[PDB]
């Protein structure tokens, strides 16, 4: 249904690289010219040596002109290729260009929106699927116009019967196909629903092939598996016995026409056909240029079939990346305003609503003061905003309201220096860098060796160094998979106390990990926790006592606040709260 | 390539169908080269004959022979396509059931052992690969091979020096080009993929690492890193298309070389004929049709390289040794399971030799049995050797006086009924989401539980042919835990084992499930793993689990009356 708007903007997006899709245009002009010029030679020298009966050796000079129209025919499929893959490239690259630009500026808040497996599925693999529409389809619709036109056009002075046979199928062909096609579209639409359900039916029970065994149904899901199969089969038969029609007309008519060139040429050579000639005897030349023609007015068509499931897959690929960079979401403003210095900052709220890119509000009206040096905690149920406060304080997300860091509002503060005084450590830490060594010194590129190996020492990751093979240098991999979750989170923690900052954000940390990393991380943590401004999420809800300050919230909006002790023997909601974390062991 | 045996072994269930699609591919590519070999000739046999030759010349032998093969070129290519498209479905549904009937006696061990998630995407993709193998492979090099030899054969008959000239370089280009193309471009696709992968790889820790990224200002400096990773791999890109730009202008030369050797040498005579006439078309006219033969040989070579490939992985999955092995007798399954364990470890023993001798308990008929676990201490085992996951290395488990592991899989399977932690939605109607647990229930008796169960918001859209699952509607944590109950319920076995039935819900159902195994599962011998306090009280003879150990035991109140490691649990921290 949107085929049209789709398909638009995929040939809007050709712009980019129009040089390579106009010389693989003029390329299939060429090439058509050459099959032309092949078949003429062709149809000469066969004359000469079947009714002149000149020997070989006197008709060199067309063969050497057969040679060389094979040599530069050969020679521009070989350039046209070539040319074909430099389209599809361009814009590729320009496309992915632009959408990292705008999944990069769109930043941290909507890309956890999907999974990482499903922006790799969009950058990686979806853009890929655009470029046999610019490599192949694009450049074999004009060769699918322009080359059979030629053919036409060439026959035409010889014999215009000929001609007209193969013109005279040209219209008879999208009839047909679109006879049948719309005999074909009733039934996709038919069976669309139920092989949509029949196509995730092995993964499905192969997922649950654990639920299968404890139930002992493993038998008769062998059953189900050929009834599904059976019924997936018999039901794409019916839309493939109509989609093979469509390719069956085409083979029609150039079995047709063969058949029809070669009865006019053949009854009219013994006198049988008068008609078709100008007035001339029909040469032998002509029945052969007619005959070595004739396949070739049809190949664009079927080449250009062959080449319709890259247009298929291309407009999948448009209707997913289109929506994508159409999207209406609007970014933090980023004013030009440096922070004025290196302390510790009163960051406090009058009235916020945190937005999601998308507009919707994550944390309802807050109400706070955090002043320089104190350290706060929040706490509350799942899904109830804590989160969307410290990626708010962050720059991640946009706020309505005021918050202001240190006198001076987050919205006017320049993202660049205000990052610079900000330090956080997050749950399920991401370790982007190579090894070891260089991911601590992300934060810190120019940190001297005895300020590094501090931070090793304070973070106690040190203490897990001799475990790993190639010490401080280790590799990590790829998600981190040579350090443990709890080993991870401790290197995560060494690259937040590298360099000293004003604030601190701690997105609960030591949640996931085990036992003896959660008591080294909390205890590095605990104790760099007091020399600036921090802001911590946990659930712990435990020996929070030293913490000068609890916010608990629940939907979004701070309701208690005040220290552990005033809050744990008052019966309100964190008595509540912290009675369900002593429930369960 | 070996490894294409246990897979070709499975043709030989629709080896009629299967043949039948490669014959129908070769009658249709010879009726192609005999319509236009046979024109080429009436062409010139015609002209040659000229109007005074219209009565001796029988023209009409040679109209109806291109009438004939213009009919079987159009209606054999569209047979074949189907023959080919259907039998491909058919030989698919064997490898969907021989990998799933093959996967099933190792589905817990030796299937898991990778990543559940990304193993059973490439597992169903390997399936279809192997499924390309007739169509993609098989098809075009066997009917360009017995194309080949039938105008060979053929031509042989009025010239033989000329049809194994054609035949000689149709054969050569068949047999030297396809593996000349796949080991000039077996570096590059190599180098592809692994930069594919890398740029894979290097993306995602872009992405996910955006918050990273942003505050320690390196995410600009590892975009150009990701930049330059895609700029290696569309170099790489260039080099596989400058590839088939060359394999794709040399098959234009080679077949121009087998028309202009035709053209030459056919002119020189045929059959010690000084004047060949019409028998020069026949020949440059074959040269000119018989190279649409070996239009699909090279990308089929290609492609061989991906299903040998593909039955390496799915051959190395499914013939590893299944870790259980099943008795066969048929014993009756009996009520009341009185479950005994002597010596059998509950927890992975962790490099700190956390219990090298395991835990003992006994579980009379009836009795509703609870463990407590420290939280993040181990994983429980303690269900996968019940459900006889894995045997038990050390200690054995009583399954009812008689050991667990002389019982047949489908006694076994009735005598336990296991709610797991991870419940898992199959993508059906709702019916065949519980008549799993029992597959003659009627239609009544799977709506009386859902409403006894508490599911009754399941039943008022289209009642139980509701689509659960992929294509469908999903279930919340909790209204897929009574999904598991209700299972269980159907199911009716004498022991039911519990695995934390009650993790991730609010205290709300959470109440509710505990009273669910309290009031139907009244005289089921409940064997209850959990690592909360919430509902203990109802069950008996609590077992708390200390280092992989039982260090307490006891009814609540009796385990309450004394100090100890369940009181401190019931107190707080
Ligand atoms: N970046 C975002 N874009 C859109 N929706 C979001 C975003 N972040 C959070 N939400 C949603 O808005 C609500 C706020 O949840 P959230 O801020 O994560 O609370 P939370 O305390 O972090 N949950 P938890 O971490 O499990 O304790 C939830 O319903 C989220 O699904
Ligand atoms: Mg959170």
């Amino acid at each position: 249904s949107r085929q049209k708007e789709l398909t638009r903007w995929l040939k809007q997006q050709s712009v980019i690289s129009q040089r390579w899709l106009n010389i693989s245009r003029l390329l299939g002009f060429v090439s058509g010219i050459l099959i032309i010029a092949q078949a003429w030679f062709m149809a000469r020298i066969l004359q000469h040596m079947i009714m002149e009966n000149i020997p070989r050796e006197a008709l060199l000079l067309p063969f050497t002109l057969l040679v060389l129209t094979f040599v530069l025919r050969a020679w521009v499929v070989w350039l046209r290729e070539r040319v074909g893959y430099h389209a599809g490239q361009h814009i590729r690259f320009a496309i992915r260009r632009q959408v990292l630009d705008r999944l990069q500026q769109a930043g941290p808040a909507w890309i956890q929106g999907k999974p990482a497996g499903s922006w790799a599925t969009l950058v990686l693999e979806q853009i890929d699927d655009m470029h046999d529409y610019y490599a192949r389809y694009l450049p074999q619709m004009a060769l699918a116009v322009s080359v059979p036109l030629l053919i036409v056009v060439a026959i035409f002075p010889s014999n215009w019967a000929a001609a007209l046979i193969l013109l005279g199928t040209a219209p008879l062909i999208p009839l047909f196909m679109a006879l049948v096609g719309m005999g074909a579209a009733d039934a996709n639409r038919r069976n669309f629903l139920a092989l949509a359900r029949l196509s995730g039916h092995f993964l499905d029970r192969l997922r649950g092939m654990e639920t299968l065994r404890i139930f002992g149904r493993g038998e008769a899901e062998i059953e189900s598996i050929r009834s599904a199969s059976e019924d997936f089969r018999q039901r794409t038969m019916e839309v493939l016995r109509l989609a093979f029609l469509s390719s069956g007309i085409l083979e029609f008519f150039t079995s047709l026409s063969i058949a029809l060139v070669a009865v006019y040429f053949g009854f009219s050579y013994l006198g049988e056909l008068d008609f078709g000639h100008y007035d001339t005897g029909v040469t032998l030349a002509a029945g052969f240029l007619a005959l070595i023609l004739a396949p070739e007015f049809f190949q664009p068509l079927r080449d250009l079939g062959t080449f319709y499931h890259a247009k298929a897959q291309a407009v999948g690929a448009a209707d997913s990346l289109k929506t994508f960079m159409e999207t209406p979401l609007a970014h933090p403003q980023r004013g030009e305003a440096e922070l004025a210095s290196t302390d510790p900052v009163t960051i406090e709220a009058e009235e916020l609503f945190i937005t999601s890119p998308e507009g919707k509000t994550l944390a309802g009206p807050l109400n706070f003061t955090l002043p320089a040096g104190q350290r706060a905690v929040l706490v509350g149920r799942s899904g109830s905003g804590k989160s969307s406060l410290l990626n708010a304080l962050s720059g991640f997300l946009s706020y309505q309201g005021s918050l202001r860091i240190n006198g001076i509002e987050l919205r006017d503060l320049s993202p660049e220096s205000w990052r610079k005084h900000l330090s956080w450590v997050g749950q399920n830490p991401q370790l982007p860098a190579a090894t070891l060594r260089d991911n601590v010194l992300l934060a810190r590129p120019d940190a001297s060796e005895q300020e590094l190996q501090a931070a090793l020492d304070n973070a106690w990751v040190s203490e897990f160094l001799p475990l790993l093979p190639q010490g401080v240098d280790t590799p990590v991999g790829d998600q981190a998979a040579r350090l443990s979750v709890g080993q991870a989170q401790r290197v995560a923690v060494a690259r937040a106390l590298l360099n000293p900052c004003s604030l601190l954000l701690l997105d609960e940390p030591a949640a996931s990990l085990d036992a003896h990393s959660e008591q080294r991380v909390m205890e590095a943590l605990n104790a760099a926790s007091l020399r600036q401004t921090t802001l911590m999420v946990t659930h712990q809800l435990e020996d929070l006592a030293d913490w000068d300050v609890i916010w608990v919230m629940q939907d979004g909006r701070i309701i208690e606040q005040g220290r552990y002790a005033e809050l744990s023997v008052a019966g309100g909601p964190f008595a509540t709260l912290l009675a369900h974390r002593q429930e369960e062991i | 390539m070996r490894a294409l045996l246990p897979y070709l072994a499975l043709y030989k269930r629709h080896k009629w169908m299967l043949s039948l699609g490669i014959v129908l591919a070769i009658v249709t590519l010879l009726a192609s080269i005999g319509l236009l070999t046979l024109s080429g000739w009436f062409l010139s046999a015609s002209a040659v004959a000229g109007v005074a030759g219209l009565y001796s010349f029988n023209y009409m032998l040679p109209a109806a022979g291109v009438r004939g093969a213009a009919i079987t070129r159009t209606a054999g290519r569209y047979f074949e396509r189907l023959v080919s498209a259907d039998a491909t479905f058919r030989v698919l549904q064997h490898l969907r059931i021989y990998t799933f009937s093959k996967l099933l006696p190792l589905s817990p061990a030796g299937l898991a052992r990778y990543r559940q998630g990304e193993l059973l995407n490439r597992v169903v993709a390997d399936v279809d690969t192997l499924d390309h193998l007739y169509l993609r492979v098989i098809s075009p090099l066997v009917g360009a091979f017995v194309v080949i030899m039938v105008v060979t054969i053929g031509l042989s008959f009025l010239d033989f020096t000329l049809a194994f000239t054609l035949g000689g370089i149709m054969l050569l280009t068949l047999f030297l080009m396809p593996p000349l193309f796949y080991r000039a471009g077996k570096s590059t696709g190599q180098n592809l993929t692994h930069l594919r992968g890398q740029y894979r790889q290097q993306l995602t820790a872009w992405l996910q690492g955006q918050a990273e990224l942003t505050i320690f200002g390196a995410s600009d400096r590892y975009r150009t890193q990701l930049e330059n990773t895609e700029i290696q791999w569309l170099e790489a890109q260039r080099r596989q298309s400058e590839l088939t730009a060359l394999s794709q202008a040399i098959m234009l030369l080679i077949g121009a070389l087998a028309v202009i050797l035709m053209l030459w040498m056919a002119s020189g005579g045929v059959g010690g004929n000084a004047q060949p006439g019409a028998l020069i078309a026949l020949f440059v006219f074959c040269a000119l049709a018989a190279f649409e033969a070996l239009a699909p040989v090279t990308g089929a070579f290609q492609h061989l390289g991906q299903v040998i490939a593909s039955a390496v992985r799915i051959s190395d999955l499914t013939d590893q040794k299944p870790e259980v092995t099943f008795p066969d007798t048929q014993t009756r399954v009996a009520d009341r399971v009185s479950l005994t364990l002597r010596d059998v470890q509950f927890t992975y023993p962790e490099q700190s030799q956390q219990a090298l001798k395991g835990i003992s308990l006994q579980v009379n008929a009836g009795e509703h049995i609870a463990i407590l676990g420290r939280t993040g201490c181990g994983k429980s085992t303690l269900l996968q050797q019940l459900t006889r996951a894995w045997d038990p290395q050390q200690g054995e488990i009583l399954l009812n006086d008689s050991p667990i592991a002389s019982l047949n899989e489908a006694a076994l399977r009735q005598t336990i009924s296991v709610v797991p932690q991870r419940v898992h939605l199959f993508s059906a109607t709702l019916r065949d989401n519980l008549l799993l647990a029992s597959p003659g229930s009627s239609d009544e008796a799977l709506s009386e539980i859902l409403r006894r169960v508490g599911l009754e918001k399941l039943l008022e859209d289209a009642g139980l042919n509701s689509w659960l699952g992929e294509g469908g509607r999903q279930l919340s944590g909790g209204e897929l835990r009574r999904l598991a109950i209700a299972r269980a319920l159907l199911h009716d076995a004498p022991l039911v084992l519990l695995d934390e039935p009650t993790e991730g819900l609010d205290a709300t159902t959470e109440s509710q499930i505990l009273e669910l195994l309290a009031e139907m599962m009244r005289e089921k011998t409940v064997l209850m793993v959990t690592h909360r306090l919430r509902g203990l009280s109802r069950f008996q003879q609590i077992i708390v689990m200390d280092n992989g150990q039982i260090i307490e035991q006891g009814t609540h109140a009796e385990l309450l009356a004394r100090q100890g490691r369940y009181y401190q649990f019931k107190q707080g921290l």
